[PDB]
């Protein structure tokens, strides 16, 4: 099970989630179960936390192949969070048993995808480039921002979300 | 250079080529090893000078925990010590025990007398100290119980007997060199011509001396037999 | 001190000593000893860490912190009144006033039975390893280098392995740099000269900054206009 | 955590396992 | 957890490996090893019943201070397939060159 | 200083040193070390770069800039009042006025809980590699040349590879050029002498230049005519 | 001048022309290199003087990344060492490691003892260091991780063995010179007559000494056979 | 032709390949021919080597949408290579003819995509991660690791495969990884 | 773009070539390399959709400060056939020596 | 795997609901 697109809308008003189940033959029995949204405040390592930001159960929408693909567009202001200074964690679940021929390690019910707003980062890069235009010297804040973004990338791809939030809160919010 | 080149230079200067020669290469090894220490002391004992890298050798030791005296409770804390007896260093170079990496770690090689009283300074309670006991082993001492886990050290110094420390030489990448003749002699080239001159002078006179050659139950040296 | 005490690790001195081929057998074990000797012989207060730590007095006695080297002051925790040196010879001994104190080892002998006292004391800045941490001031580094060099050359000269002229030159250089370092770490900064000026020029002298923690030693003395 | 139903069924299955 | 186990085993094995090669490890790092294994036995014992999710958050965010502190403790690696910027593999398929009253359309 | 501090690269000094065949074994490493040593020993304030940088105080503590060496002043961001040095021993420690500051390492101990302060400090002009950058004043270059030569010849004389007369001559020359450099960098220029003149001649003395950033220290003191 | 000219000058002065001679050109080569080192130290150790470029010699080194002790997480940062063992240098000249351009680059070559405590100064953190370790290789250390990418360097110095450094010499434009006898001997021409005199004096007396000629299970040297 | 999912499983077992011809009708006729796997040791500048690591002909199966899309789950132990210290080259050959009026360059019968295990490289980079926190110092290890990875990335994206092999050999050929245990770890 | 990719590939290849010959490059130059490949990543991904023409102008004018800054980054060469002073290849073809009412006249 | 208090509360409440 995987993500098709997991993006925040360019208008900074919707959080786009478009999930799908993998096309391989032995997820025929497997479906999509729920969508749980967490922020940098309510995250826990062991799956979604209690009192989450927004829970979604997918039988509610439909009345079986329609249930294998889902698309959500959440008005972020309705979630009562800041679209610019929020890092969303999007969990998904399966509620379904694959066949007995699955190769090992592929049978995992849950996934996760981190989300942030790239507009503030784009504005910071534009500001630093404007500074570079004057006298052709590289500000050190620009290199610091680049390397800290790469640090958060490494933390996310290695799954070390606690230190990822620590860096986010320490550098890209305050 | 190797032991073989020095040995055969001495032999060829003396022309001891026949297998039926009184002075064998073993005499040459003995004289070379002693005159090396003699020359090194004569050059590097008067006043402190730079010692080249050629005069040194690295031995590798395997350490074992031993009681201070015996297995009693009140007999003091235990020491580590090298499994085998260690060569005696000369006091002219830069002795150093290092943990298989010369550029890292702090193991201090000190005198026997000093090591009786070390580590009382609160900032020096984590420094490992070394000395060669009268037993002939390298004993280790410190106040930080972590030291007793140490298993291997290498000791770099200008050892007083080249043969002993070369026999204890550390394994090379290719492997151990069995024959001493194929190992590297520990001396700078600027001290090699004097060393050969001294050894050749030492054995030149004895080379042509008479022998007690008649088997007649008699001493035949007074007659120059 | 005009300059700032940026801290660096001890082997920064062995970076510099071992340039000399006659000092190549020096070690961190020797560096630690001679560095502590130099720190104490110089006695510069800017090299120590200012710390404050409160203790309780059981009966005219209190436990002292582990890292204490010197006491700036002692005061009562509730009043804030500072303590003086105890001139009394019979403090905690009865037969059949203004508070004071005395410190010898890990024990502080106050004149109060049961109270908490604040001690502002000085210690040594340590490293991640339990070792001393030295200033990187090149004057300090050069003087410490010369101290260690002078000691080692004194040993070698007692052995007869160094010419007496060499040792004389080393001692001369070390003496000049010791004076230089002493002045460098002592002469006040501009901000410290404002404190000294405010202390110096006083139409109505202030002679009771010991009661406070010398807080108002440096405040300006403002006279109203009439 | 966010337990799914099937996990609960597993829990009661293994609890009534010692029935 | 089953991972605090692995981290603790790795850390103490590295500790004793250093004490085998060298004869000294910084006690400022032995403190970190002590904290680490004390926490793991705390969480794998009879005291794991007193923890809320806020306590779990605090414990994890405090243990991550020990992550790259010394070579004995490392940053753990989890199985992750995410990133800060994701790829858009959606495909475009309009219906016979049609549009809605305002915009485009697809299948 | 009469002249201007035009900056040039470190290997200039090695271009000048290595003309001496006895100094051909010097490297950029030794140049860097002895250049830092010389810059610190002379302590010339015109060689450092004046910078100003604002920090925020958390609770009687603040983070200090990385390149800081010495602090000219510290003031409050909102009011502009300068901070004197700390005379207190119990600054942030409570029990059961005039602002001040104190700096030891990368931390500044001020007597204010939550405020921003401006710090005017001095650092080193760095190179694009990231190395110290020296003036091209040939008096400075010559004195640094003689400093490095004196250290090298001292080391050689310790081994016994240099005659005592050569080392004595080198020390004598370096001493004279050190005095020459100190006078070169410290004697006021014509405009600095105007500032000093306006500071010296004052019918109504000004003794509050520190509250401002010594801004009006050289301001001319005018008297109205009657 | 090459090794051939010096060797055959010594041989012709000794008139060791017959192939049936006890003292071959290898004796001459050994004596020449050892007396080269002897003369260089005798001339350039008492006090500091100018060393001409002729006593200097160059080698090509290929660097490989190696662990400090072994592959472990806590054994310290890695080093760069030459693939092959490096000849010992003489502490009389200007040893220098350069990145194949002598007039560029700063790769300092320092003492092995100093190299332990190095790089702590903030401005010396991008300087590459060298020292011939007791293993025999030339190890490299620095705090700027870029050094590990370095792959190939050269090393100029007054080496202890002319032969060892001649074998490791840099390739020329034409190519490699297979025969040691066709390589340039590293000594100034002002020091050559002393060297030839010393070596000829070394082998003059032995050239006319008696040999144990008879094959009779006996030592025949006392009889001047 | 294009790649949908080209990846090594994070358990270091399976080299995952998922190819699918473009959905545009220009390429309706063209079909997949074979899958050839090469490593940095068996790589040639043009086309697959004559000594590859694995060959898979598509036409030896059901013969049309099944032919247009193919997926493999090759286990690496059968290939006798190391999952982490190896860089695979995936060649896909197409059999067919694209209909005329397709813009040129789109009608490329052959496509190549490389593979590397990024987990051990992240393991190396985590060692220098915390340098980012420490100000007053350049995070040199972090920068070096990032540039090491991006050298391979850019050299791949520009088609400069030989220098990519050279950089991989210089940097990451000595990578270590935990070999997967044959007894399948059971979970779900 | 397809040219930022080439410039970055050349820049990092030169960077590692220097680190092969030498063991040191200025970190003031590594900063320019970092800026360059960060821009290359950002413009060739999902972040380019926020780019206006003013943003493109500013980005190009900021990147050209990197052009001759180091040896690694070099001035790009584009296909151009122009100049500040263009040529005059027009030909004069008078007709029947005919002046117009004021001006001359050609075909 | 790891449980907190709240996880046990959910499990026990869900047990009691269906008993």
């Amino acid at each position: 099970m995987h993500f098709n697109e997991l993006r925040i809308s360019q208008d900074n008003r919707f959080l786009i989630i478009d999930v799908s189940v993998d096309n391989q033959d032995y997820f025929e029995d497997v479906l999509l179960d729920s969508i749980v949204i967490d922020t940098q405040d309510t995250f826990v390592m062991n799956g979604p936390s209690d009192n989450p930001l927004y829970i979604y159960n997918v039988e509610d929408a439909y009345d079986t192949q329609q249930m294998k693909n889902v698309r959500l567009e959440l008005n972020i202001q309705d979630l009562k969070v800041s679209p610019c200074s929020t890092m969303f964690f999007v969990y998904v679940k399966s509620k379904g048993t694959p066949s007995t021929d699955t190769p090992c390690g592929f049978d995992k019910d849950q996934i996760l995808g981190t989300v942030i707003n790239l507009q503030p980062i784009y504005k910071q890069t534009l500001k630093y480039l404007k500074e570079v235009e004057c006298d052709c010297n590289i500000p050190k804040g620009f290199i610091d921002m680049i390397l800290k973004l790469k640090a958060i990338e490494l933390c996310v791809r290695t799954g070390n979300y606690p230190q990822a939030i620590k860096y986010w809160n320490k550098f890209f919010i305050k | 250079m190797t032991y073989n080149e020095l040995i055969y230079m001495v032999l060829d200067e003396l022309k001891l080529s026949s297998d039926d020669s009184y002075y064998t290469p073993d005499h040459v090894i003995f004289l070379l090893v002693k005159y090396r220490s003699f020359l090194l002391k004569q050059r590097y004992s008067d006043i402190k000078k730079q010692i080249p890298d050629s005069d040194y050798q690295s031995i590798c030791l395997d350490l074992i925990e031993v009681p201070a005296i015996s297995g009693e409770p009140c007999e003091g804390s235990s020491y580590l010590r090298s499994k085998n007896k260690v060569p005696t260093t000369m006091m002219i170079g830069n002795p150093r025990v290092y943990p298989m990496d010369f550029y890292q770690g702090e193991i201090t090689y000190i005198s026997r007398d000093r090591m009786r009283y070390v580590g009382y300074n609160k900032f020096l309670r984590n420094i490992i100290y070394c000395s060669k006991a009268p037993d002939g082993y390298l004993y280790f001492k410190s106040w930080n119980p972590q030291f007793l886990h140490l298993e291997k050290v290498s000791f770099n110094a200008i050892f007083e007997d080249a043969k002993e420390a070369s026999e204890m030489a550390c394994p090379e990448e290719n492997g151990t060199i069995c024959k001493l003749e194929d190992k590297e002699f520990p001396i700078e080239d600027a001290l090699v011509p004097p060393l050969i001159e001294l050894v050749v002078k030492e054995l030149r006179g004895p080379e042509y001396s008479p022998k007690d050659e008649d088997n007649n139950a008699k001493d035949d040296l007074p007659d120059a037999r | 001190m005009v300059n700032n005490i940026n801290w660096v690790k001890l082997p920064v001195i062995l970076d510099r000593l071992l340039r000399h081929p006659l000092l190549t057998d020096l070690n961190l074990e020797t560096a630690i000893q001679y560095t502590l000797d130099f720190i104490s012989a110089m006695g510069l207060p800017n090299v120590y860490v200012d710390k404050i730590e409160t203790i309780d007095i059981k009966e005219y006695r209190g436990e002292l912190p582990c890292d204490l080297i010197s006491i700036n002051q002692v005061r009562l925790h509730k009043n804030g009144i500072a303590l003086r040196a105890m001139t009394d010879n019979f403090n905690a001994y009865p037969t059949h006033g203004e508070p004071s104190f005395k410190t010898q080892g890990r024990v502080i002998f106050t004149s109060i039975k049961h109270e908490k006292v604040d001690i502002s004391y000085k210690a040594i800045m340590l490293d991640d390893e339990g070792l001393p941490l030295i200033p990187d001031n090149p004057i300090f580094l050069k003087t410490l280098e010369l101290y260690i060099k002078k000691e080692w050359f004194t040993i070698l000269f007692d052995m007869g392995k160094i010419s007496p002229a060499v040792l004389n030159n080393t001692q001369q250089e070390y003496a000049f740099k010791a004076g230089q370092c002493n002045n460098e770490f002592v002469i006040p900064s501009v901000s410290e000269m404002e404190a000294i000026t405010n202390m110096w020029n006083q139409l109505i002298p202030r002679v009771t900054e010991f009661r406070r923690g010398f807080k108002n030693l440096g405040d300006k003395e403002y006279i109203r206009v009439h | 955590m966010f337990f799914t139903q099937e996990d609960y069924r597993k829990i009661e299955k293994w609890l009534l396992a010692n029935s | 957890m089953d991972k605090m186990l692995e981290i603790s085993e790795e850390a103490i094995t590295r500790y004793f490996t250093t004490l085998s090669q060298f004869g000294y490890k910084k006690y400022s790092d032995v403190d970190k090893i002590i904290v680490l294994f004390f926490m793991e036995e705390m969480l794998a014992g009879e005291m794991s019943y007193y923890v809320t999710q806020d306590d779990y958050r605090n414990i994890v965010n405090a243990l991550y201070c020990l992550a790259g502190s010394t070579c004995m403790i490392d940053f753990p690696m989890f199985e992750s397939y995410d990133t800060l910027v994701h790829s858009n593999n959606r495909t475009f398929v309009p219906r016979i060159t049609e549009d809605s009253i305002l915009r485009s359309t697809e299948d």
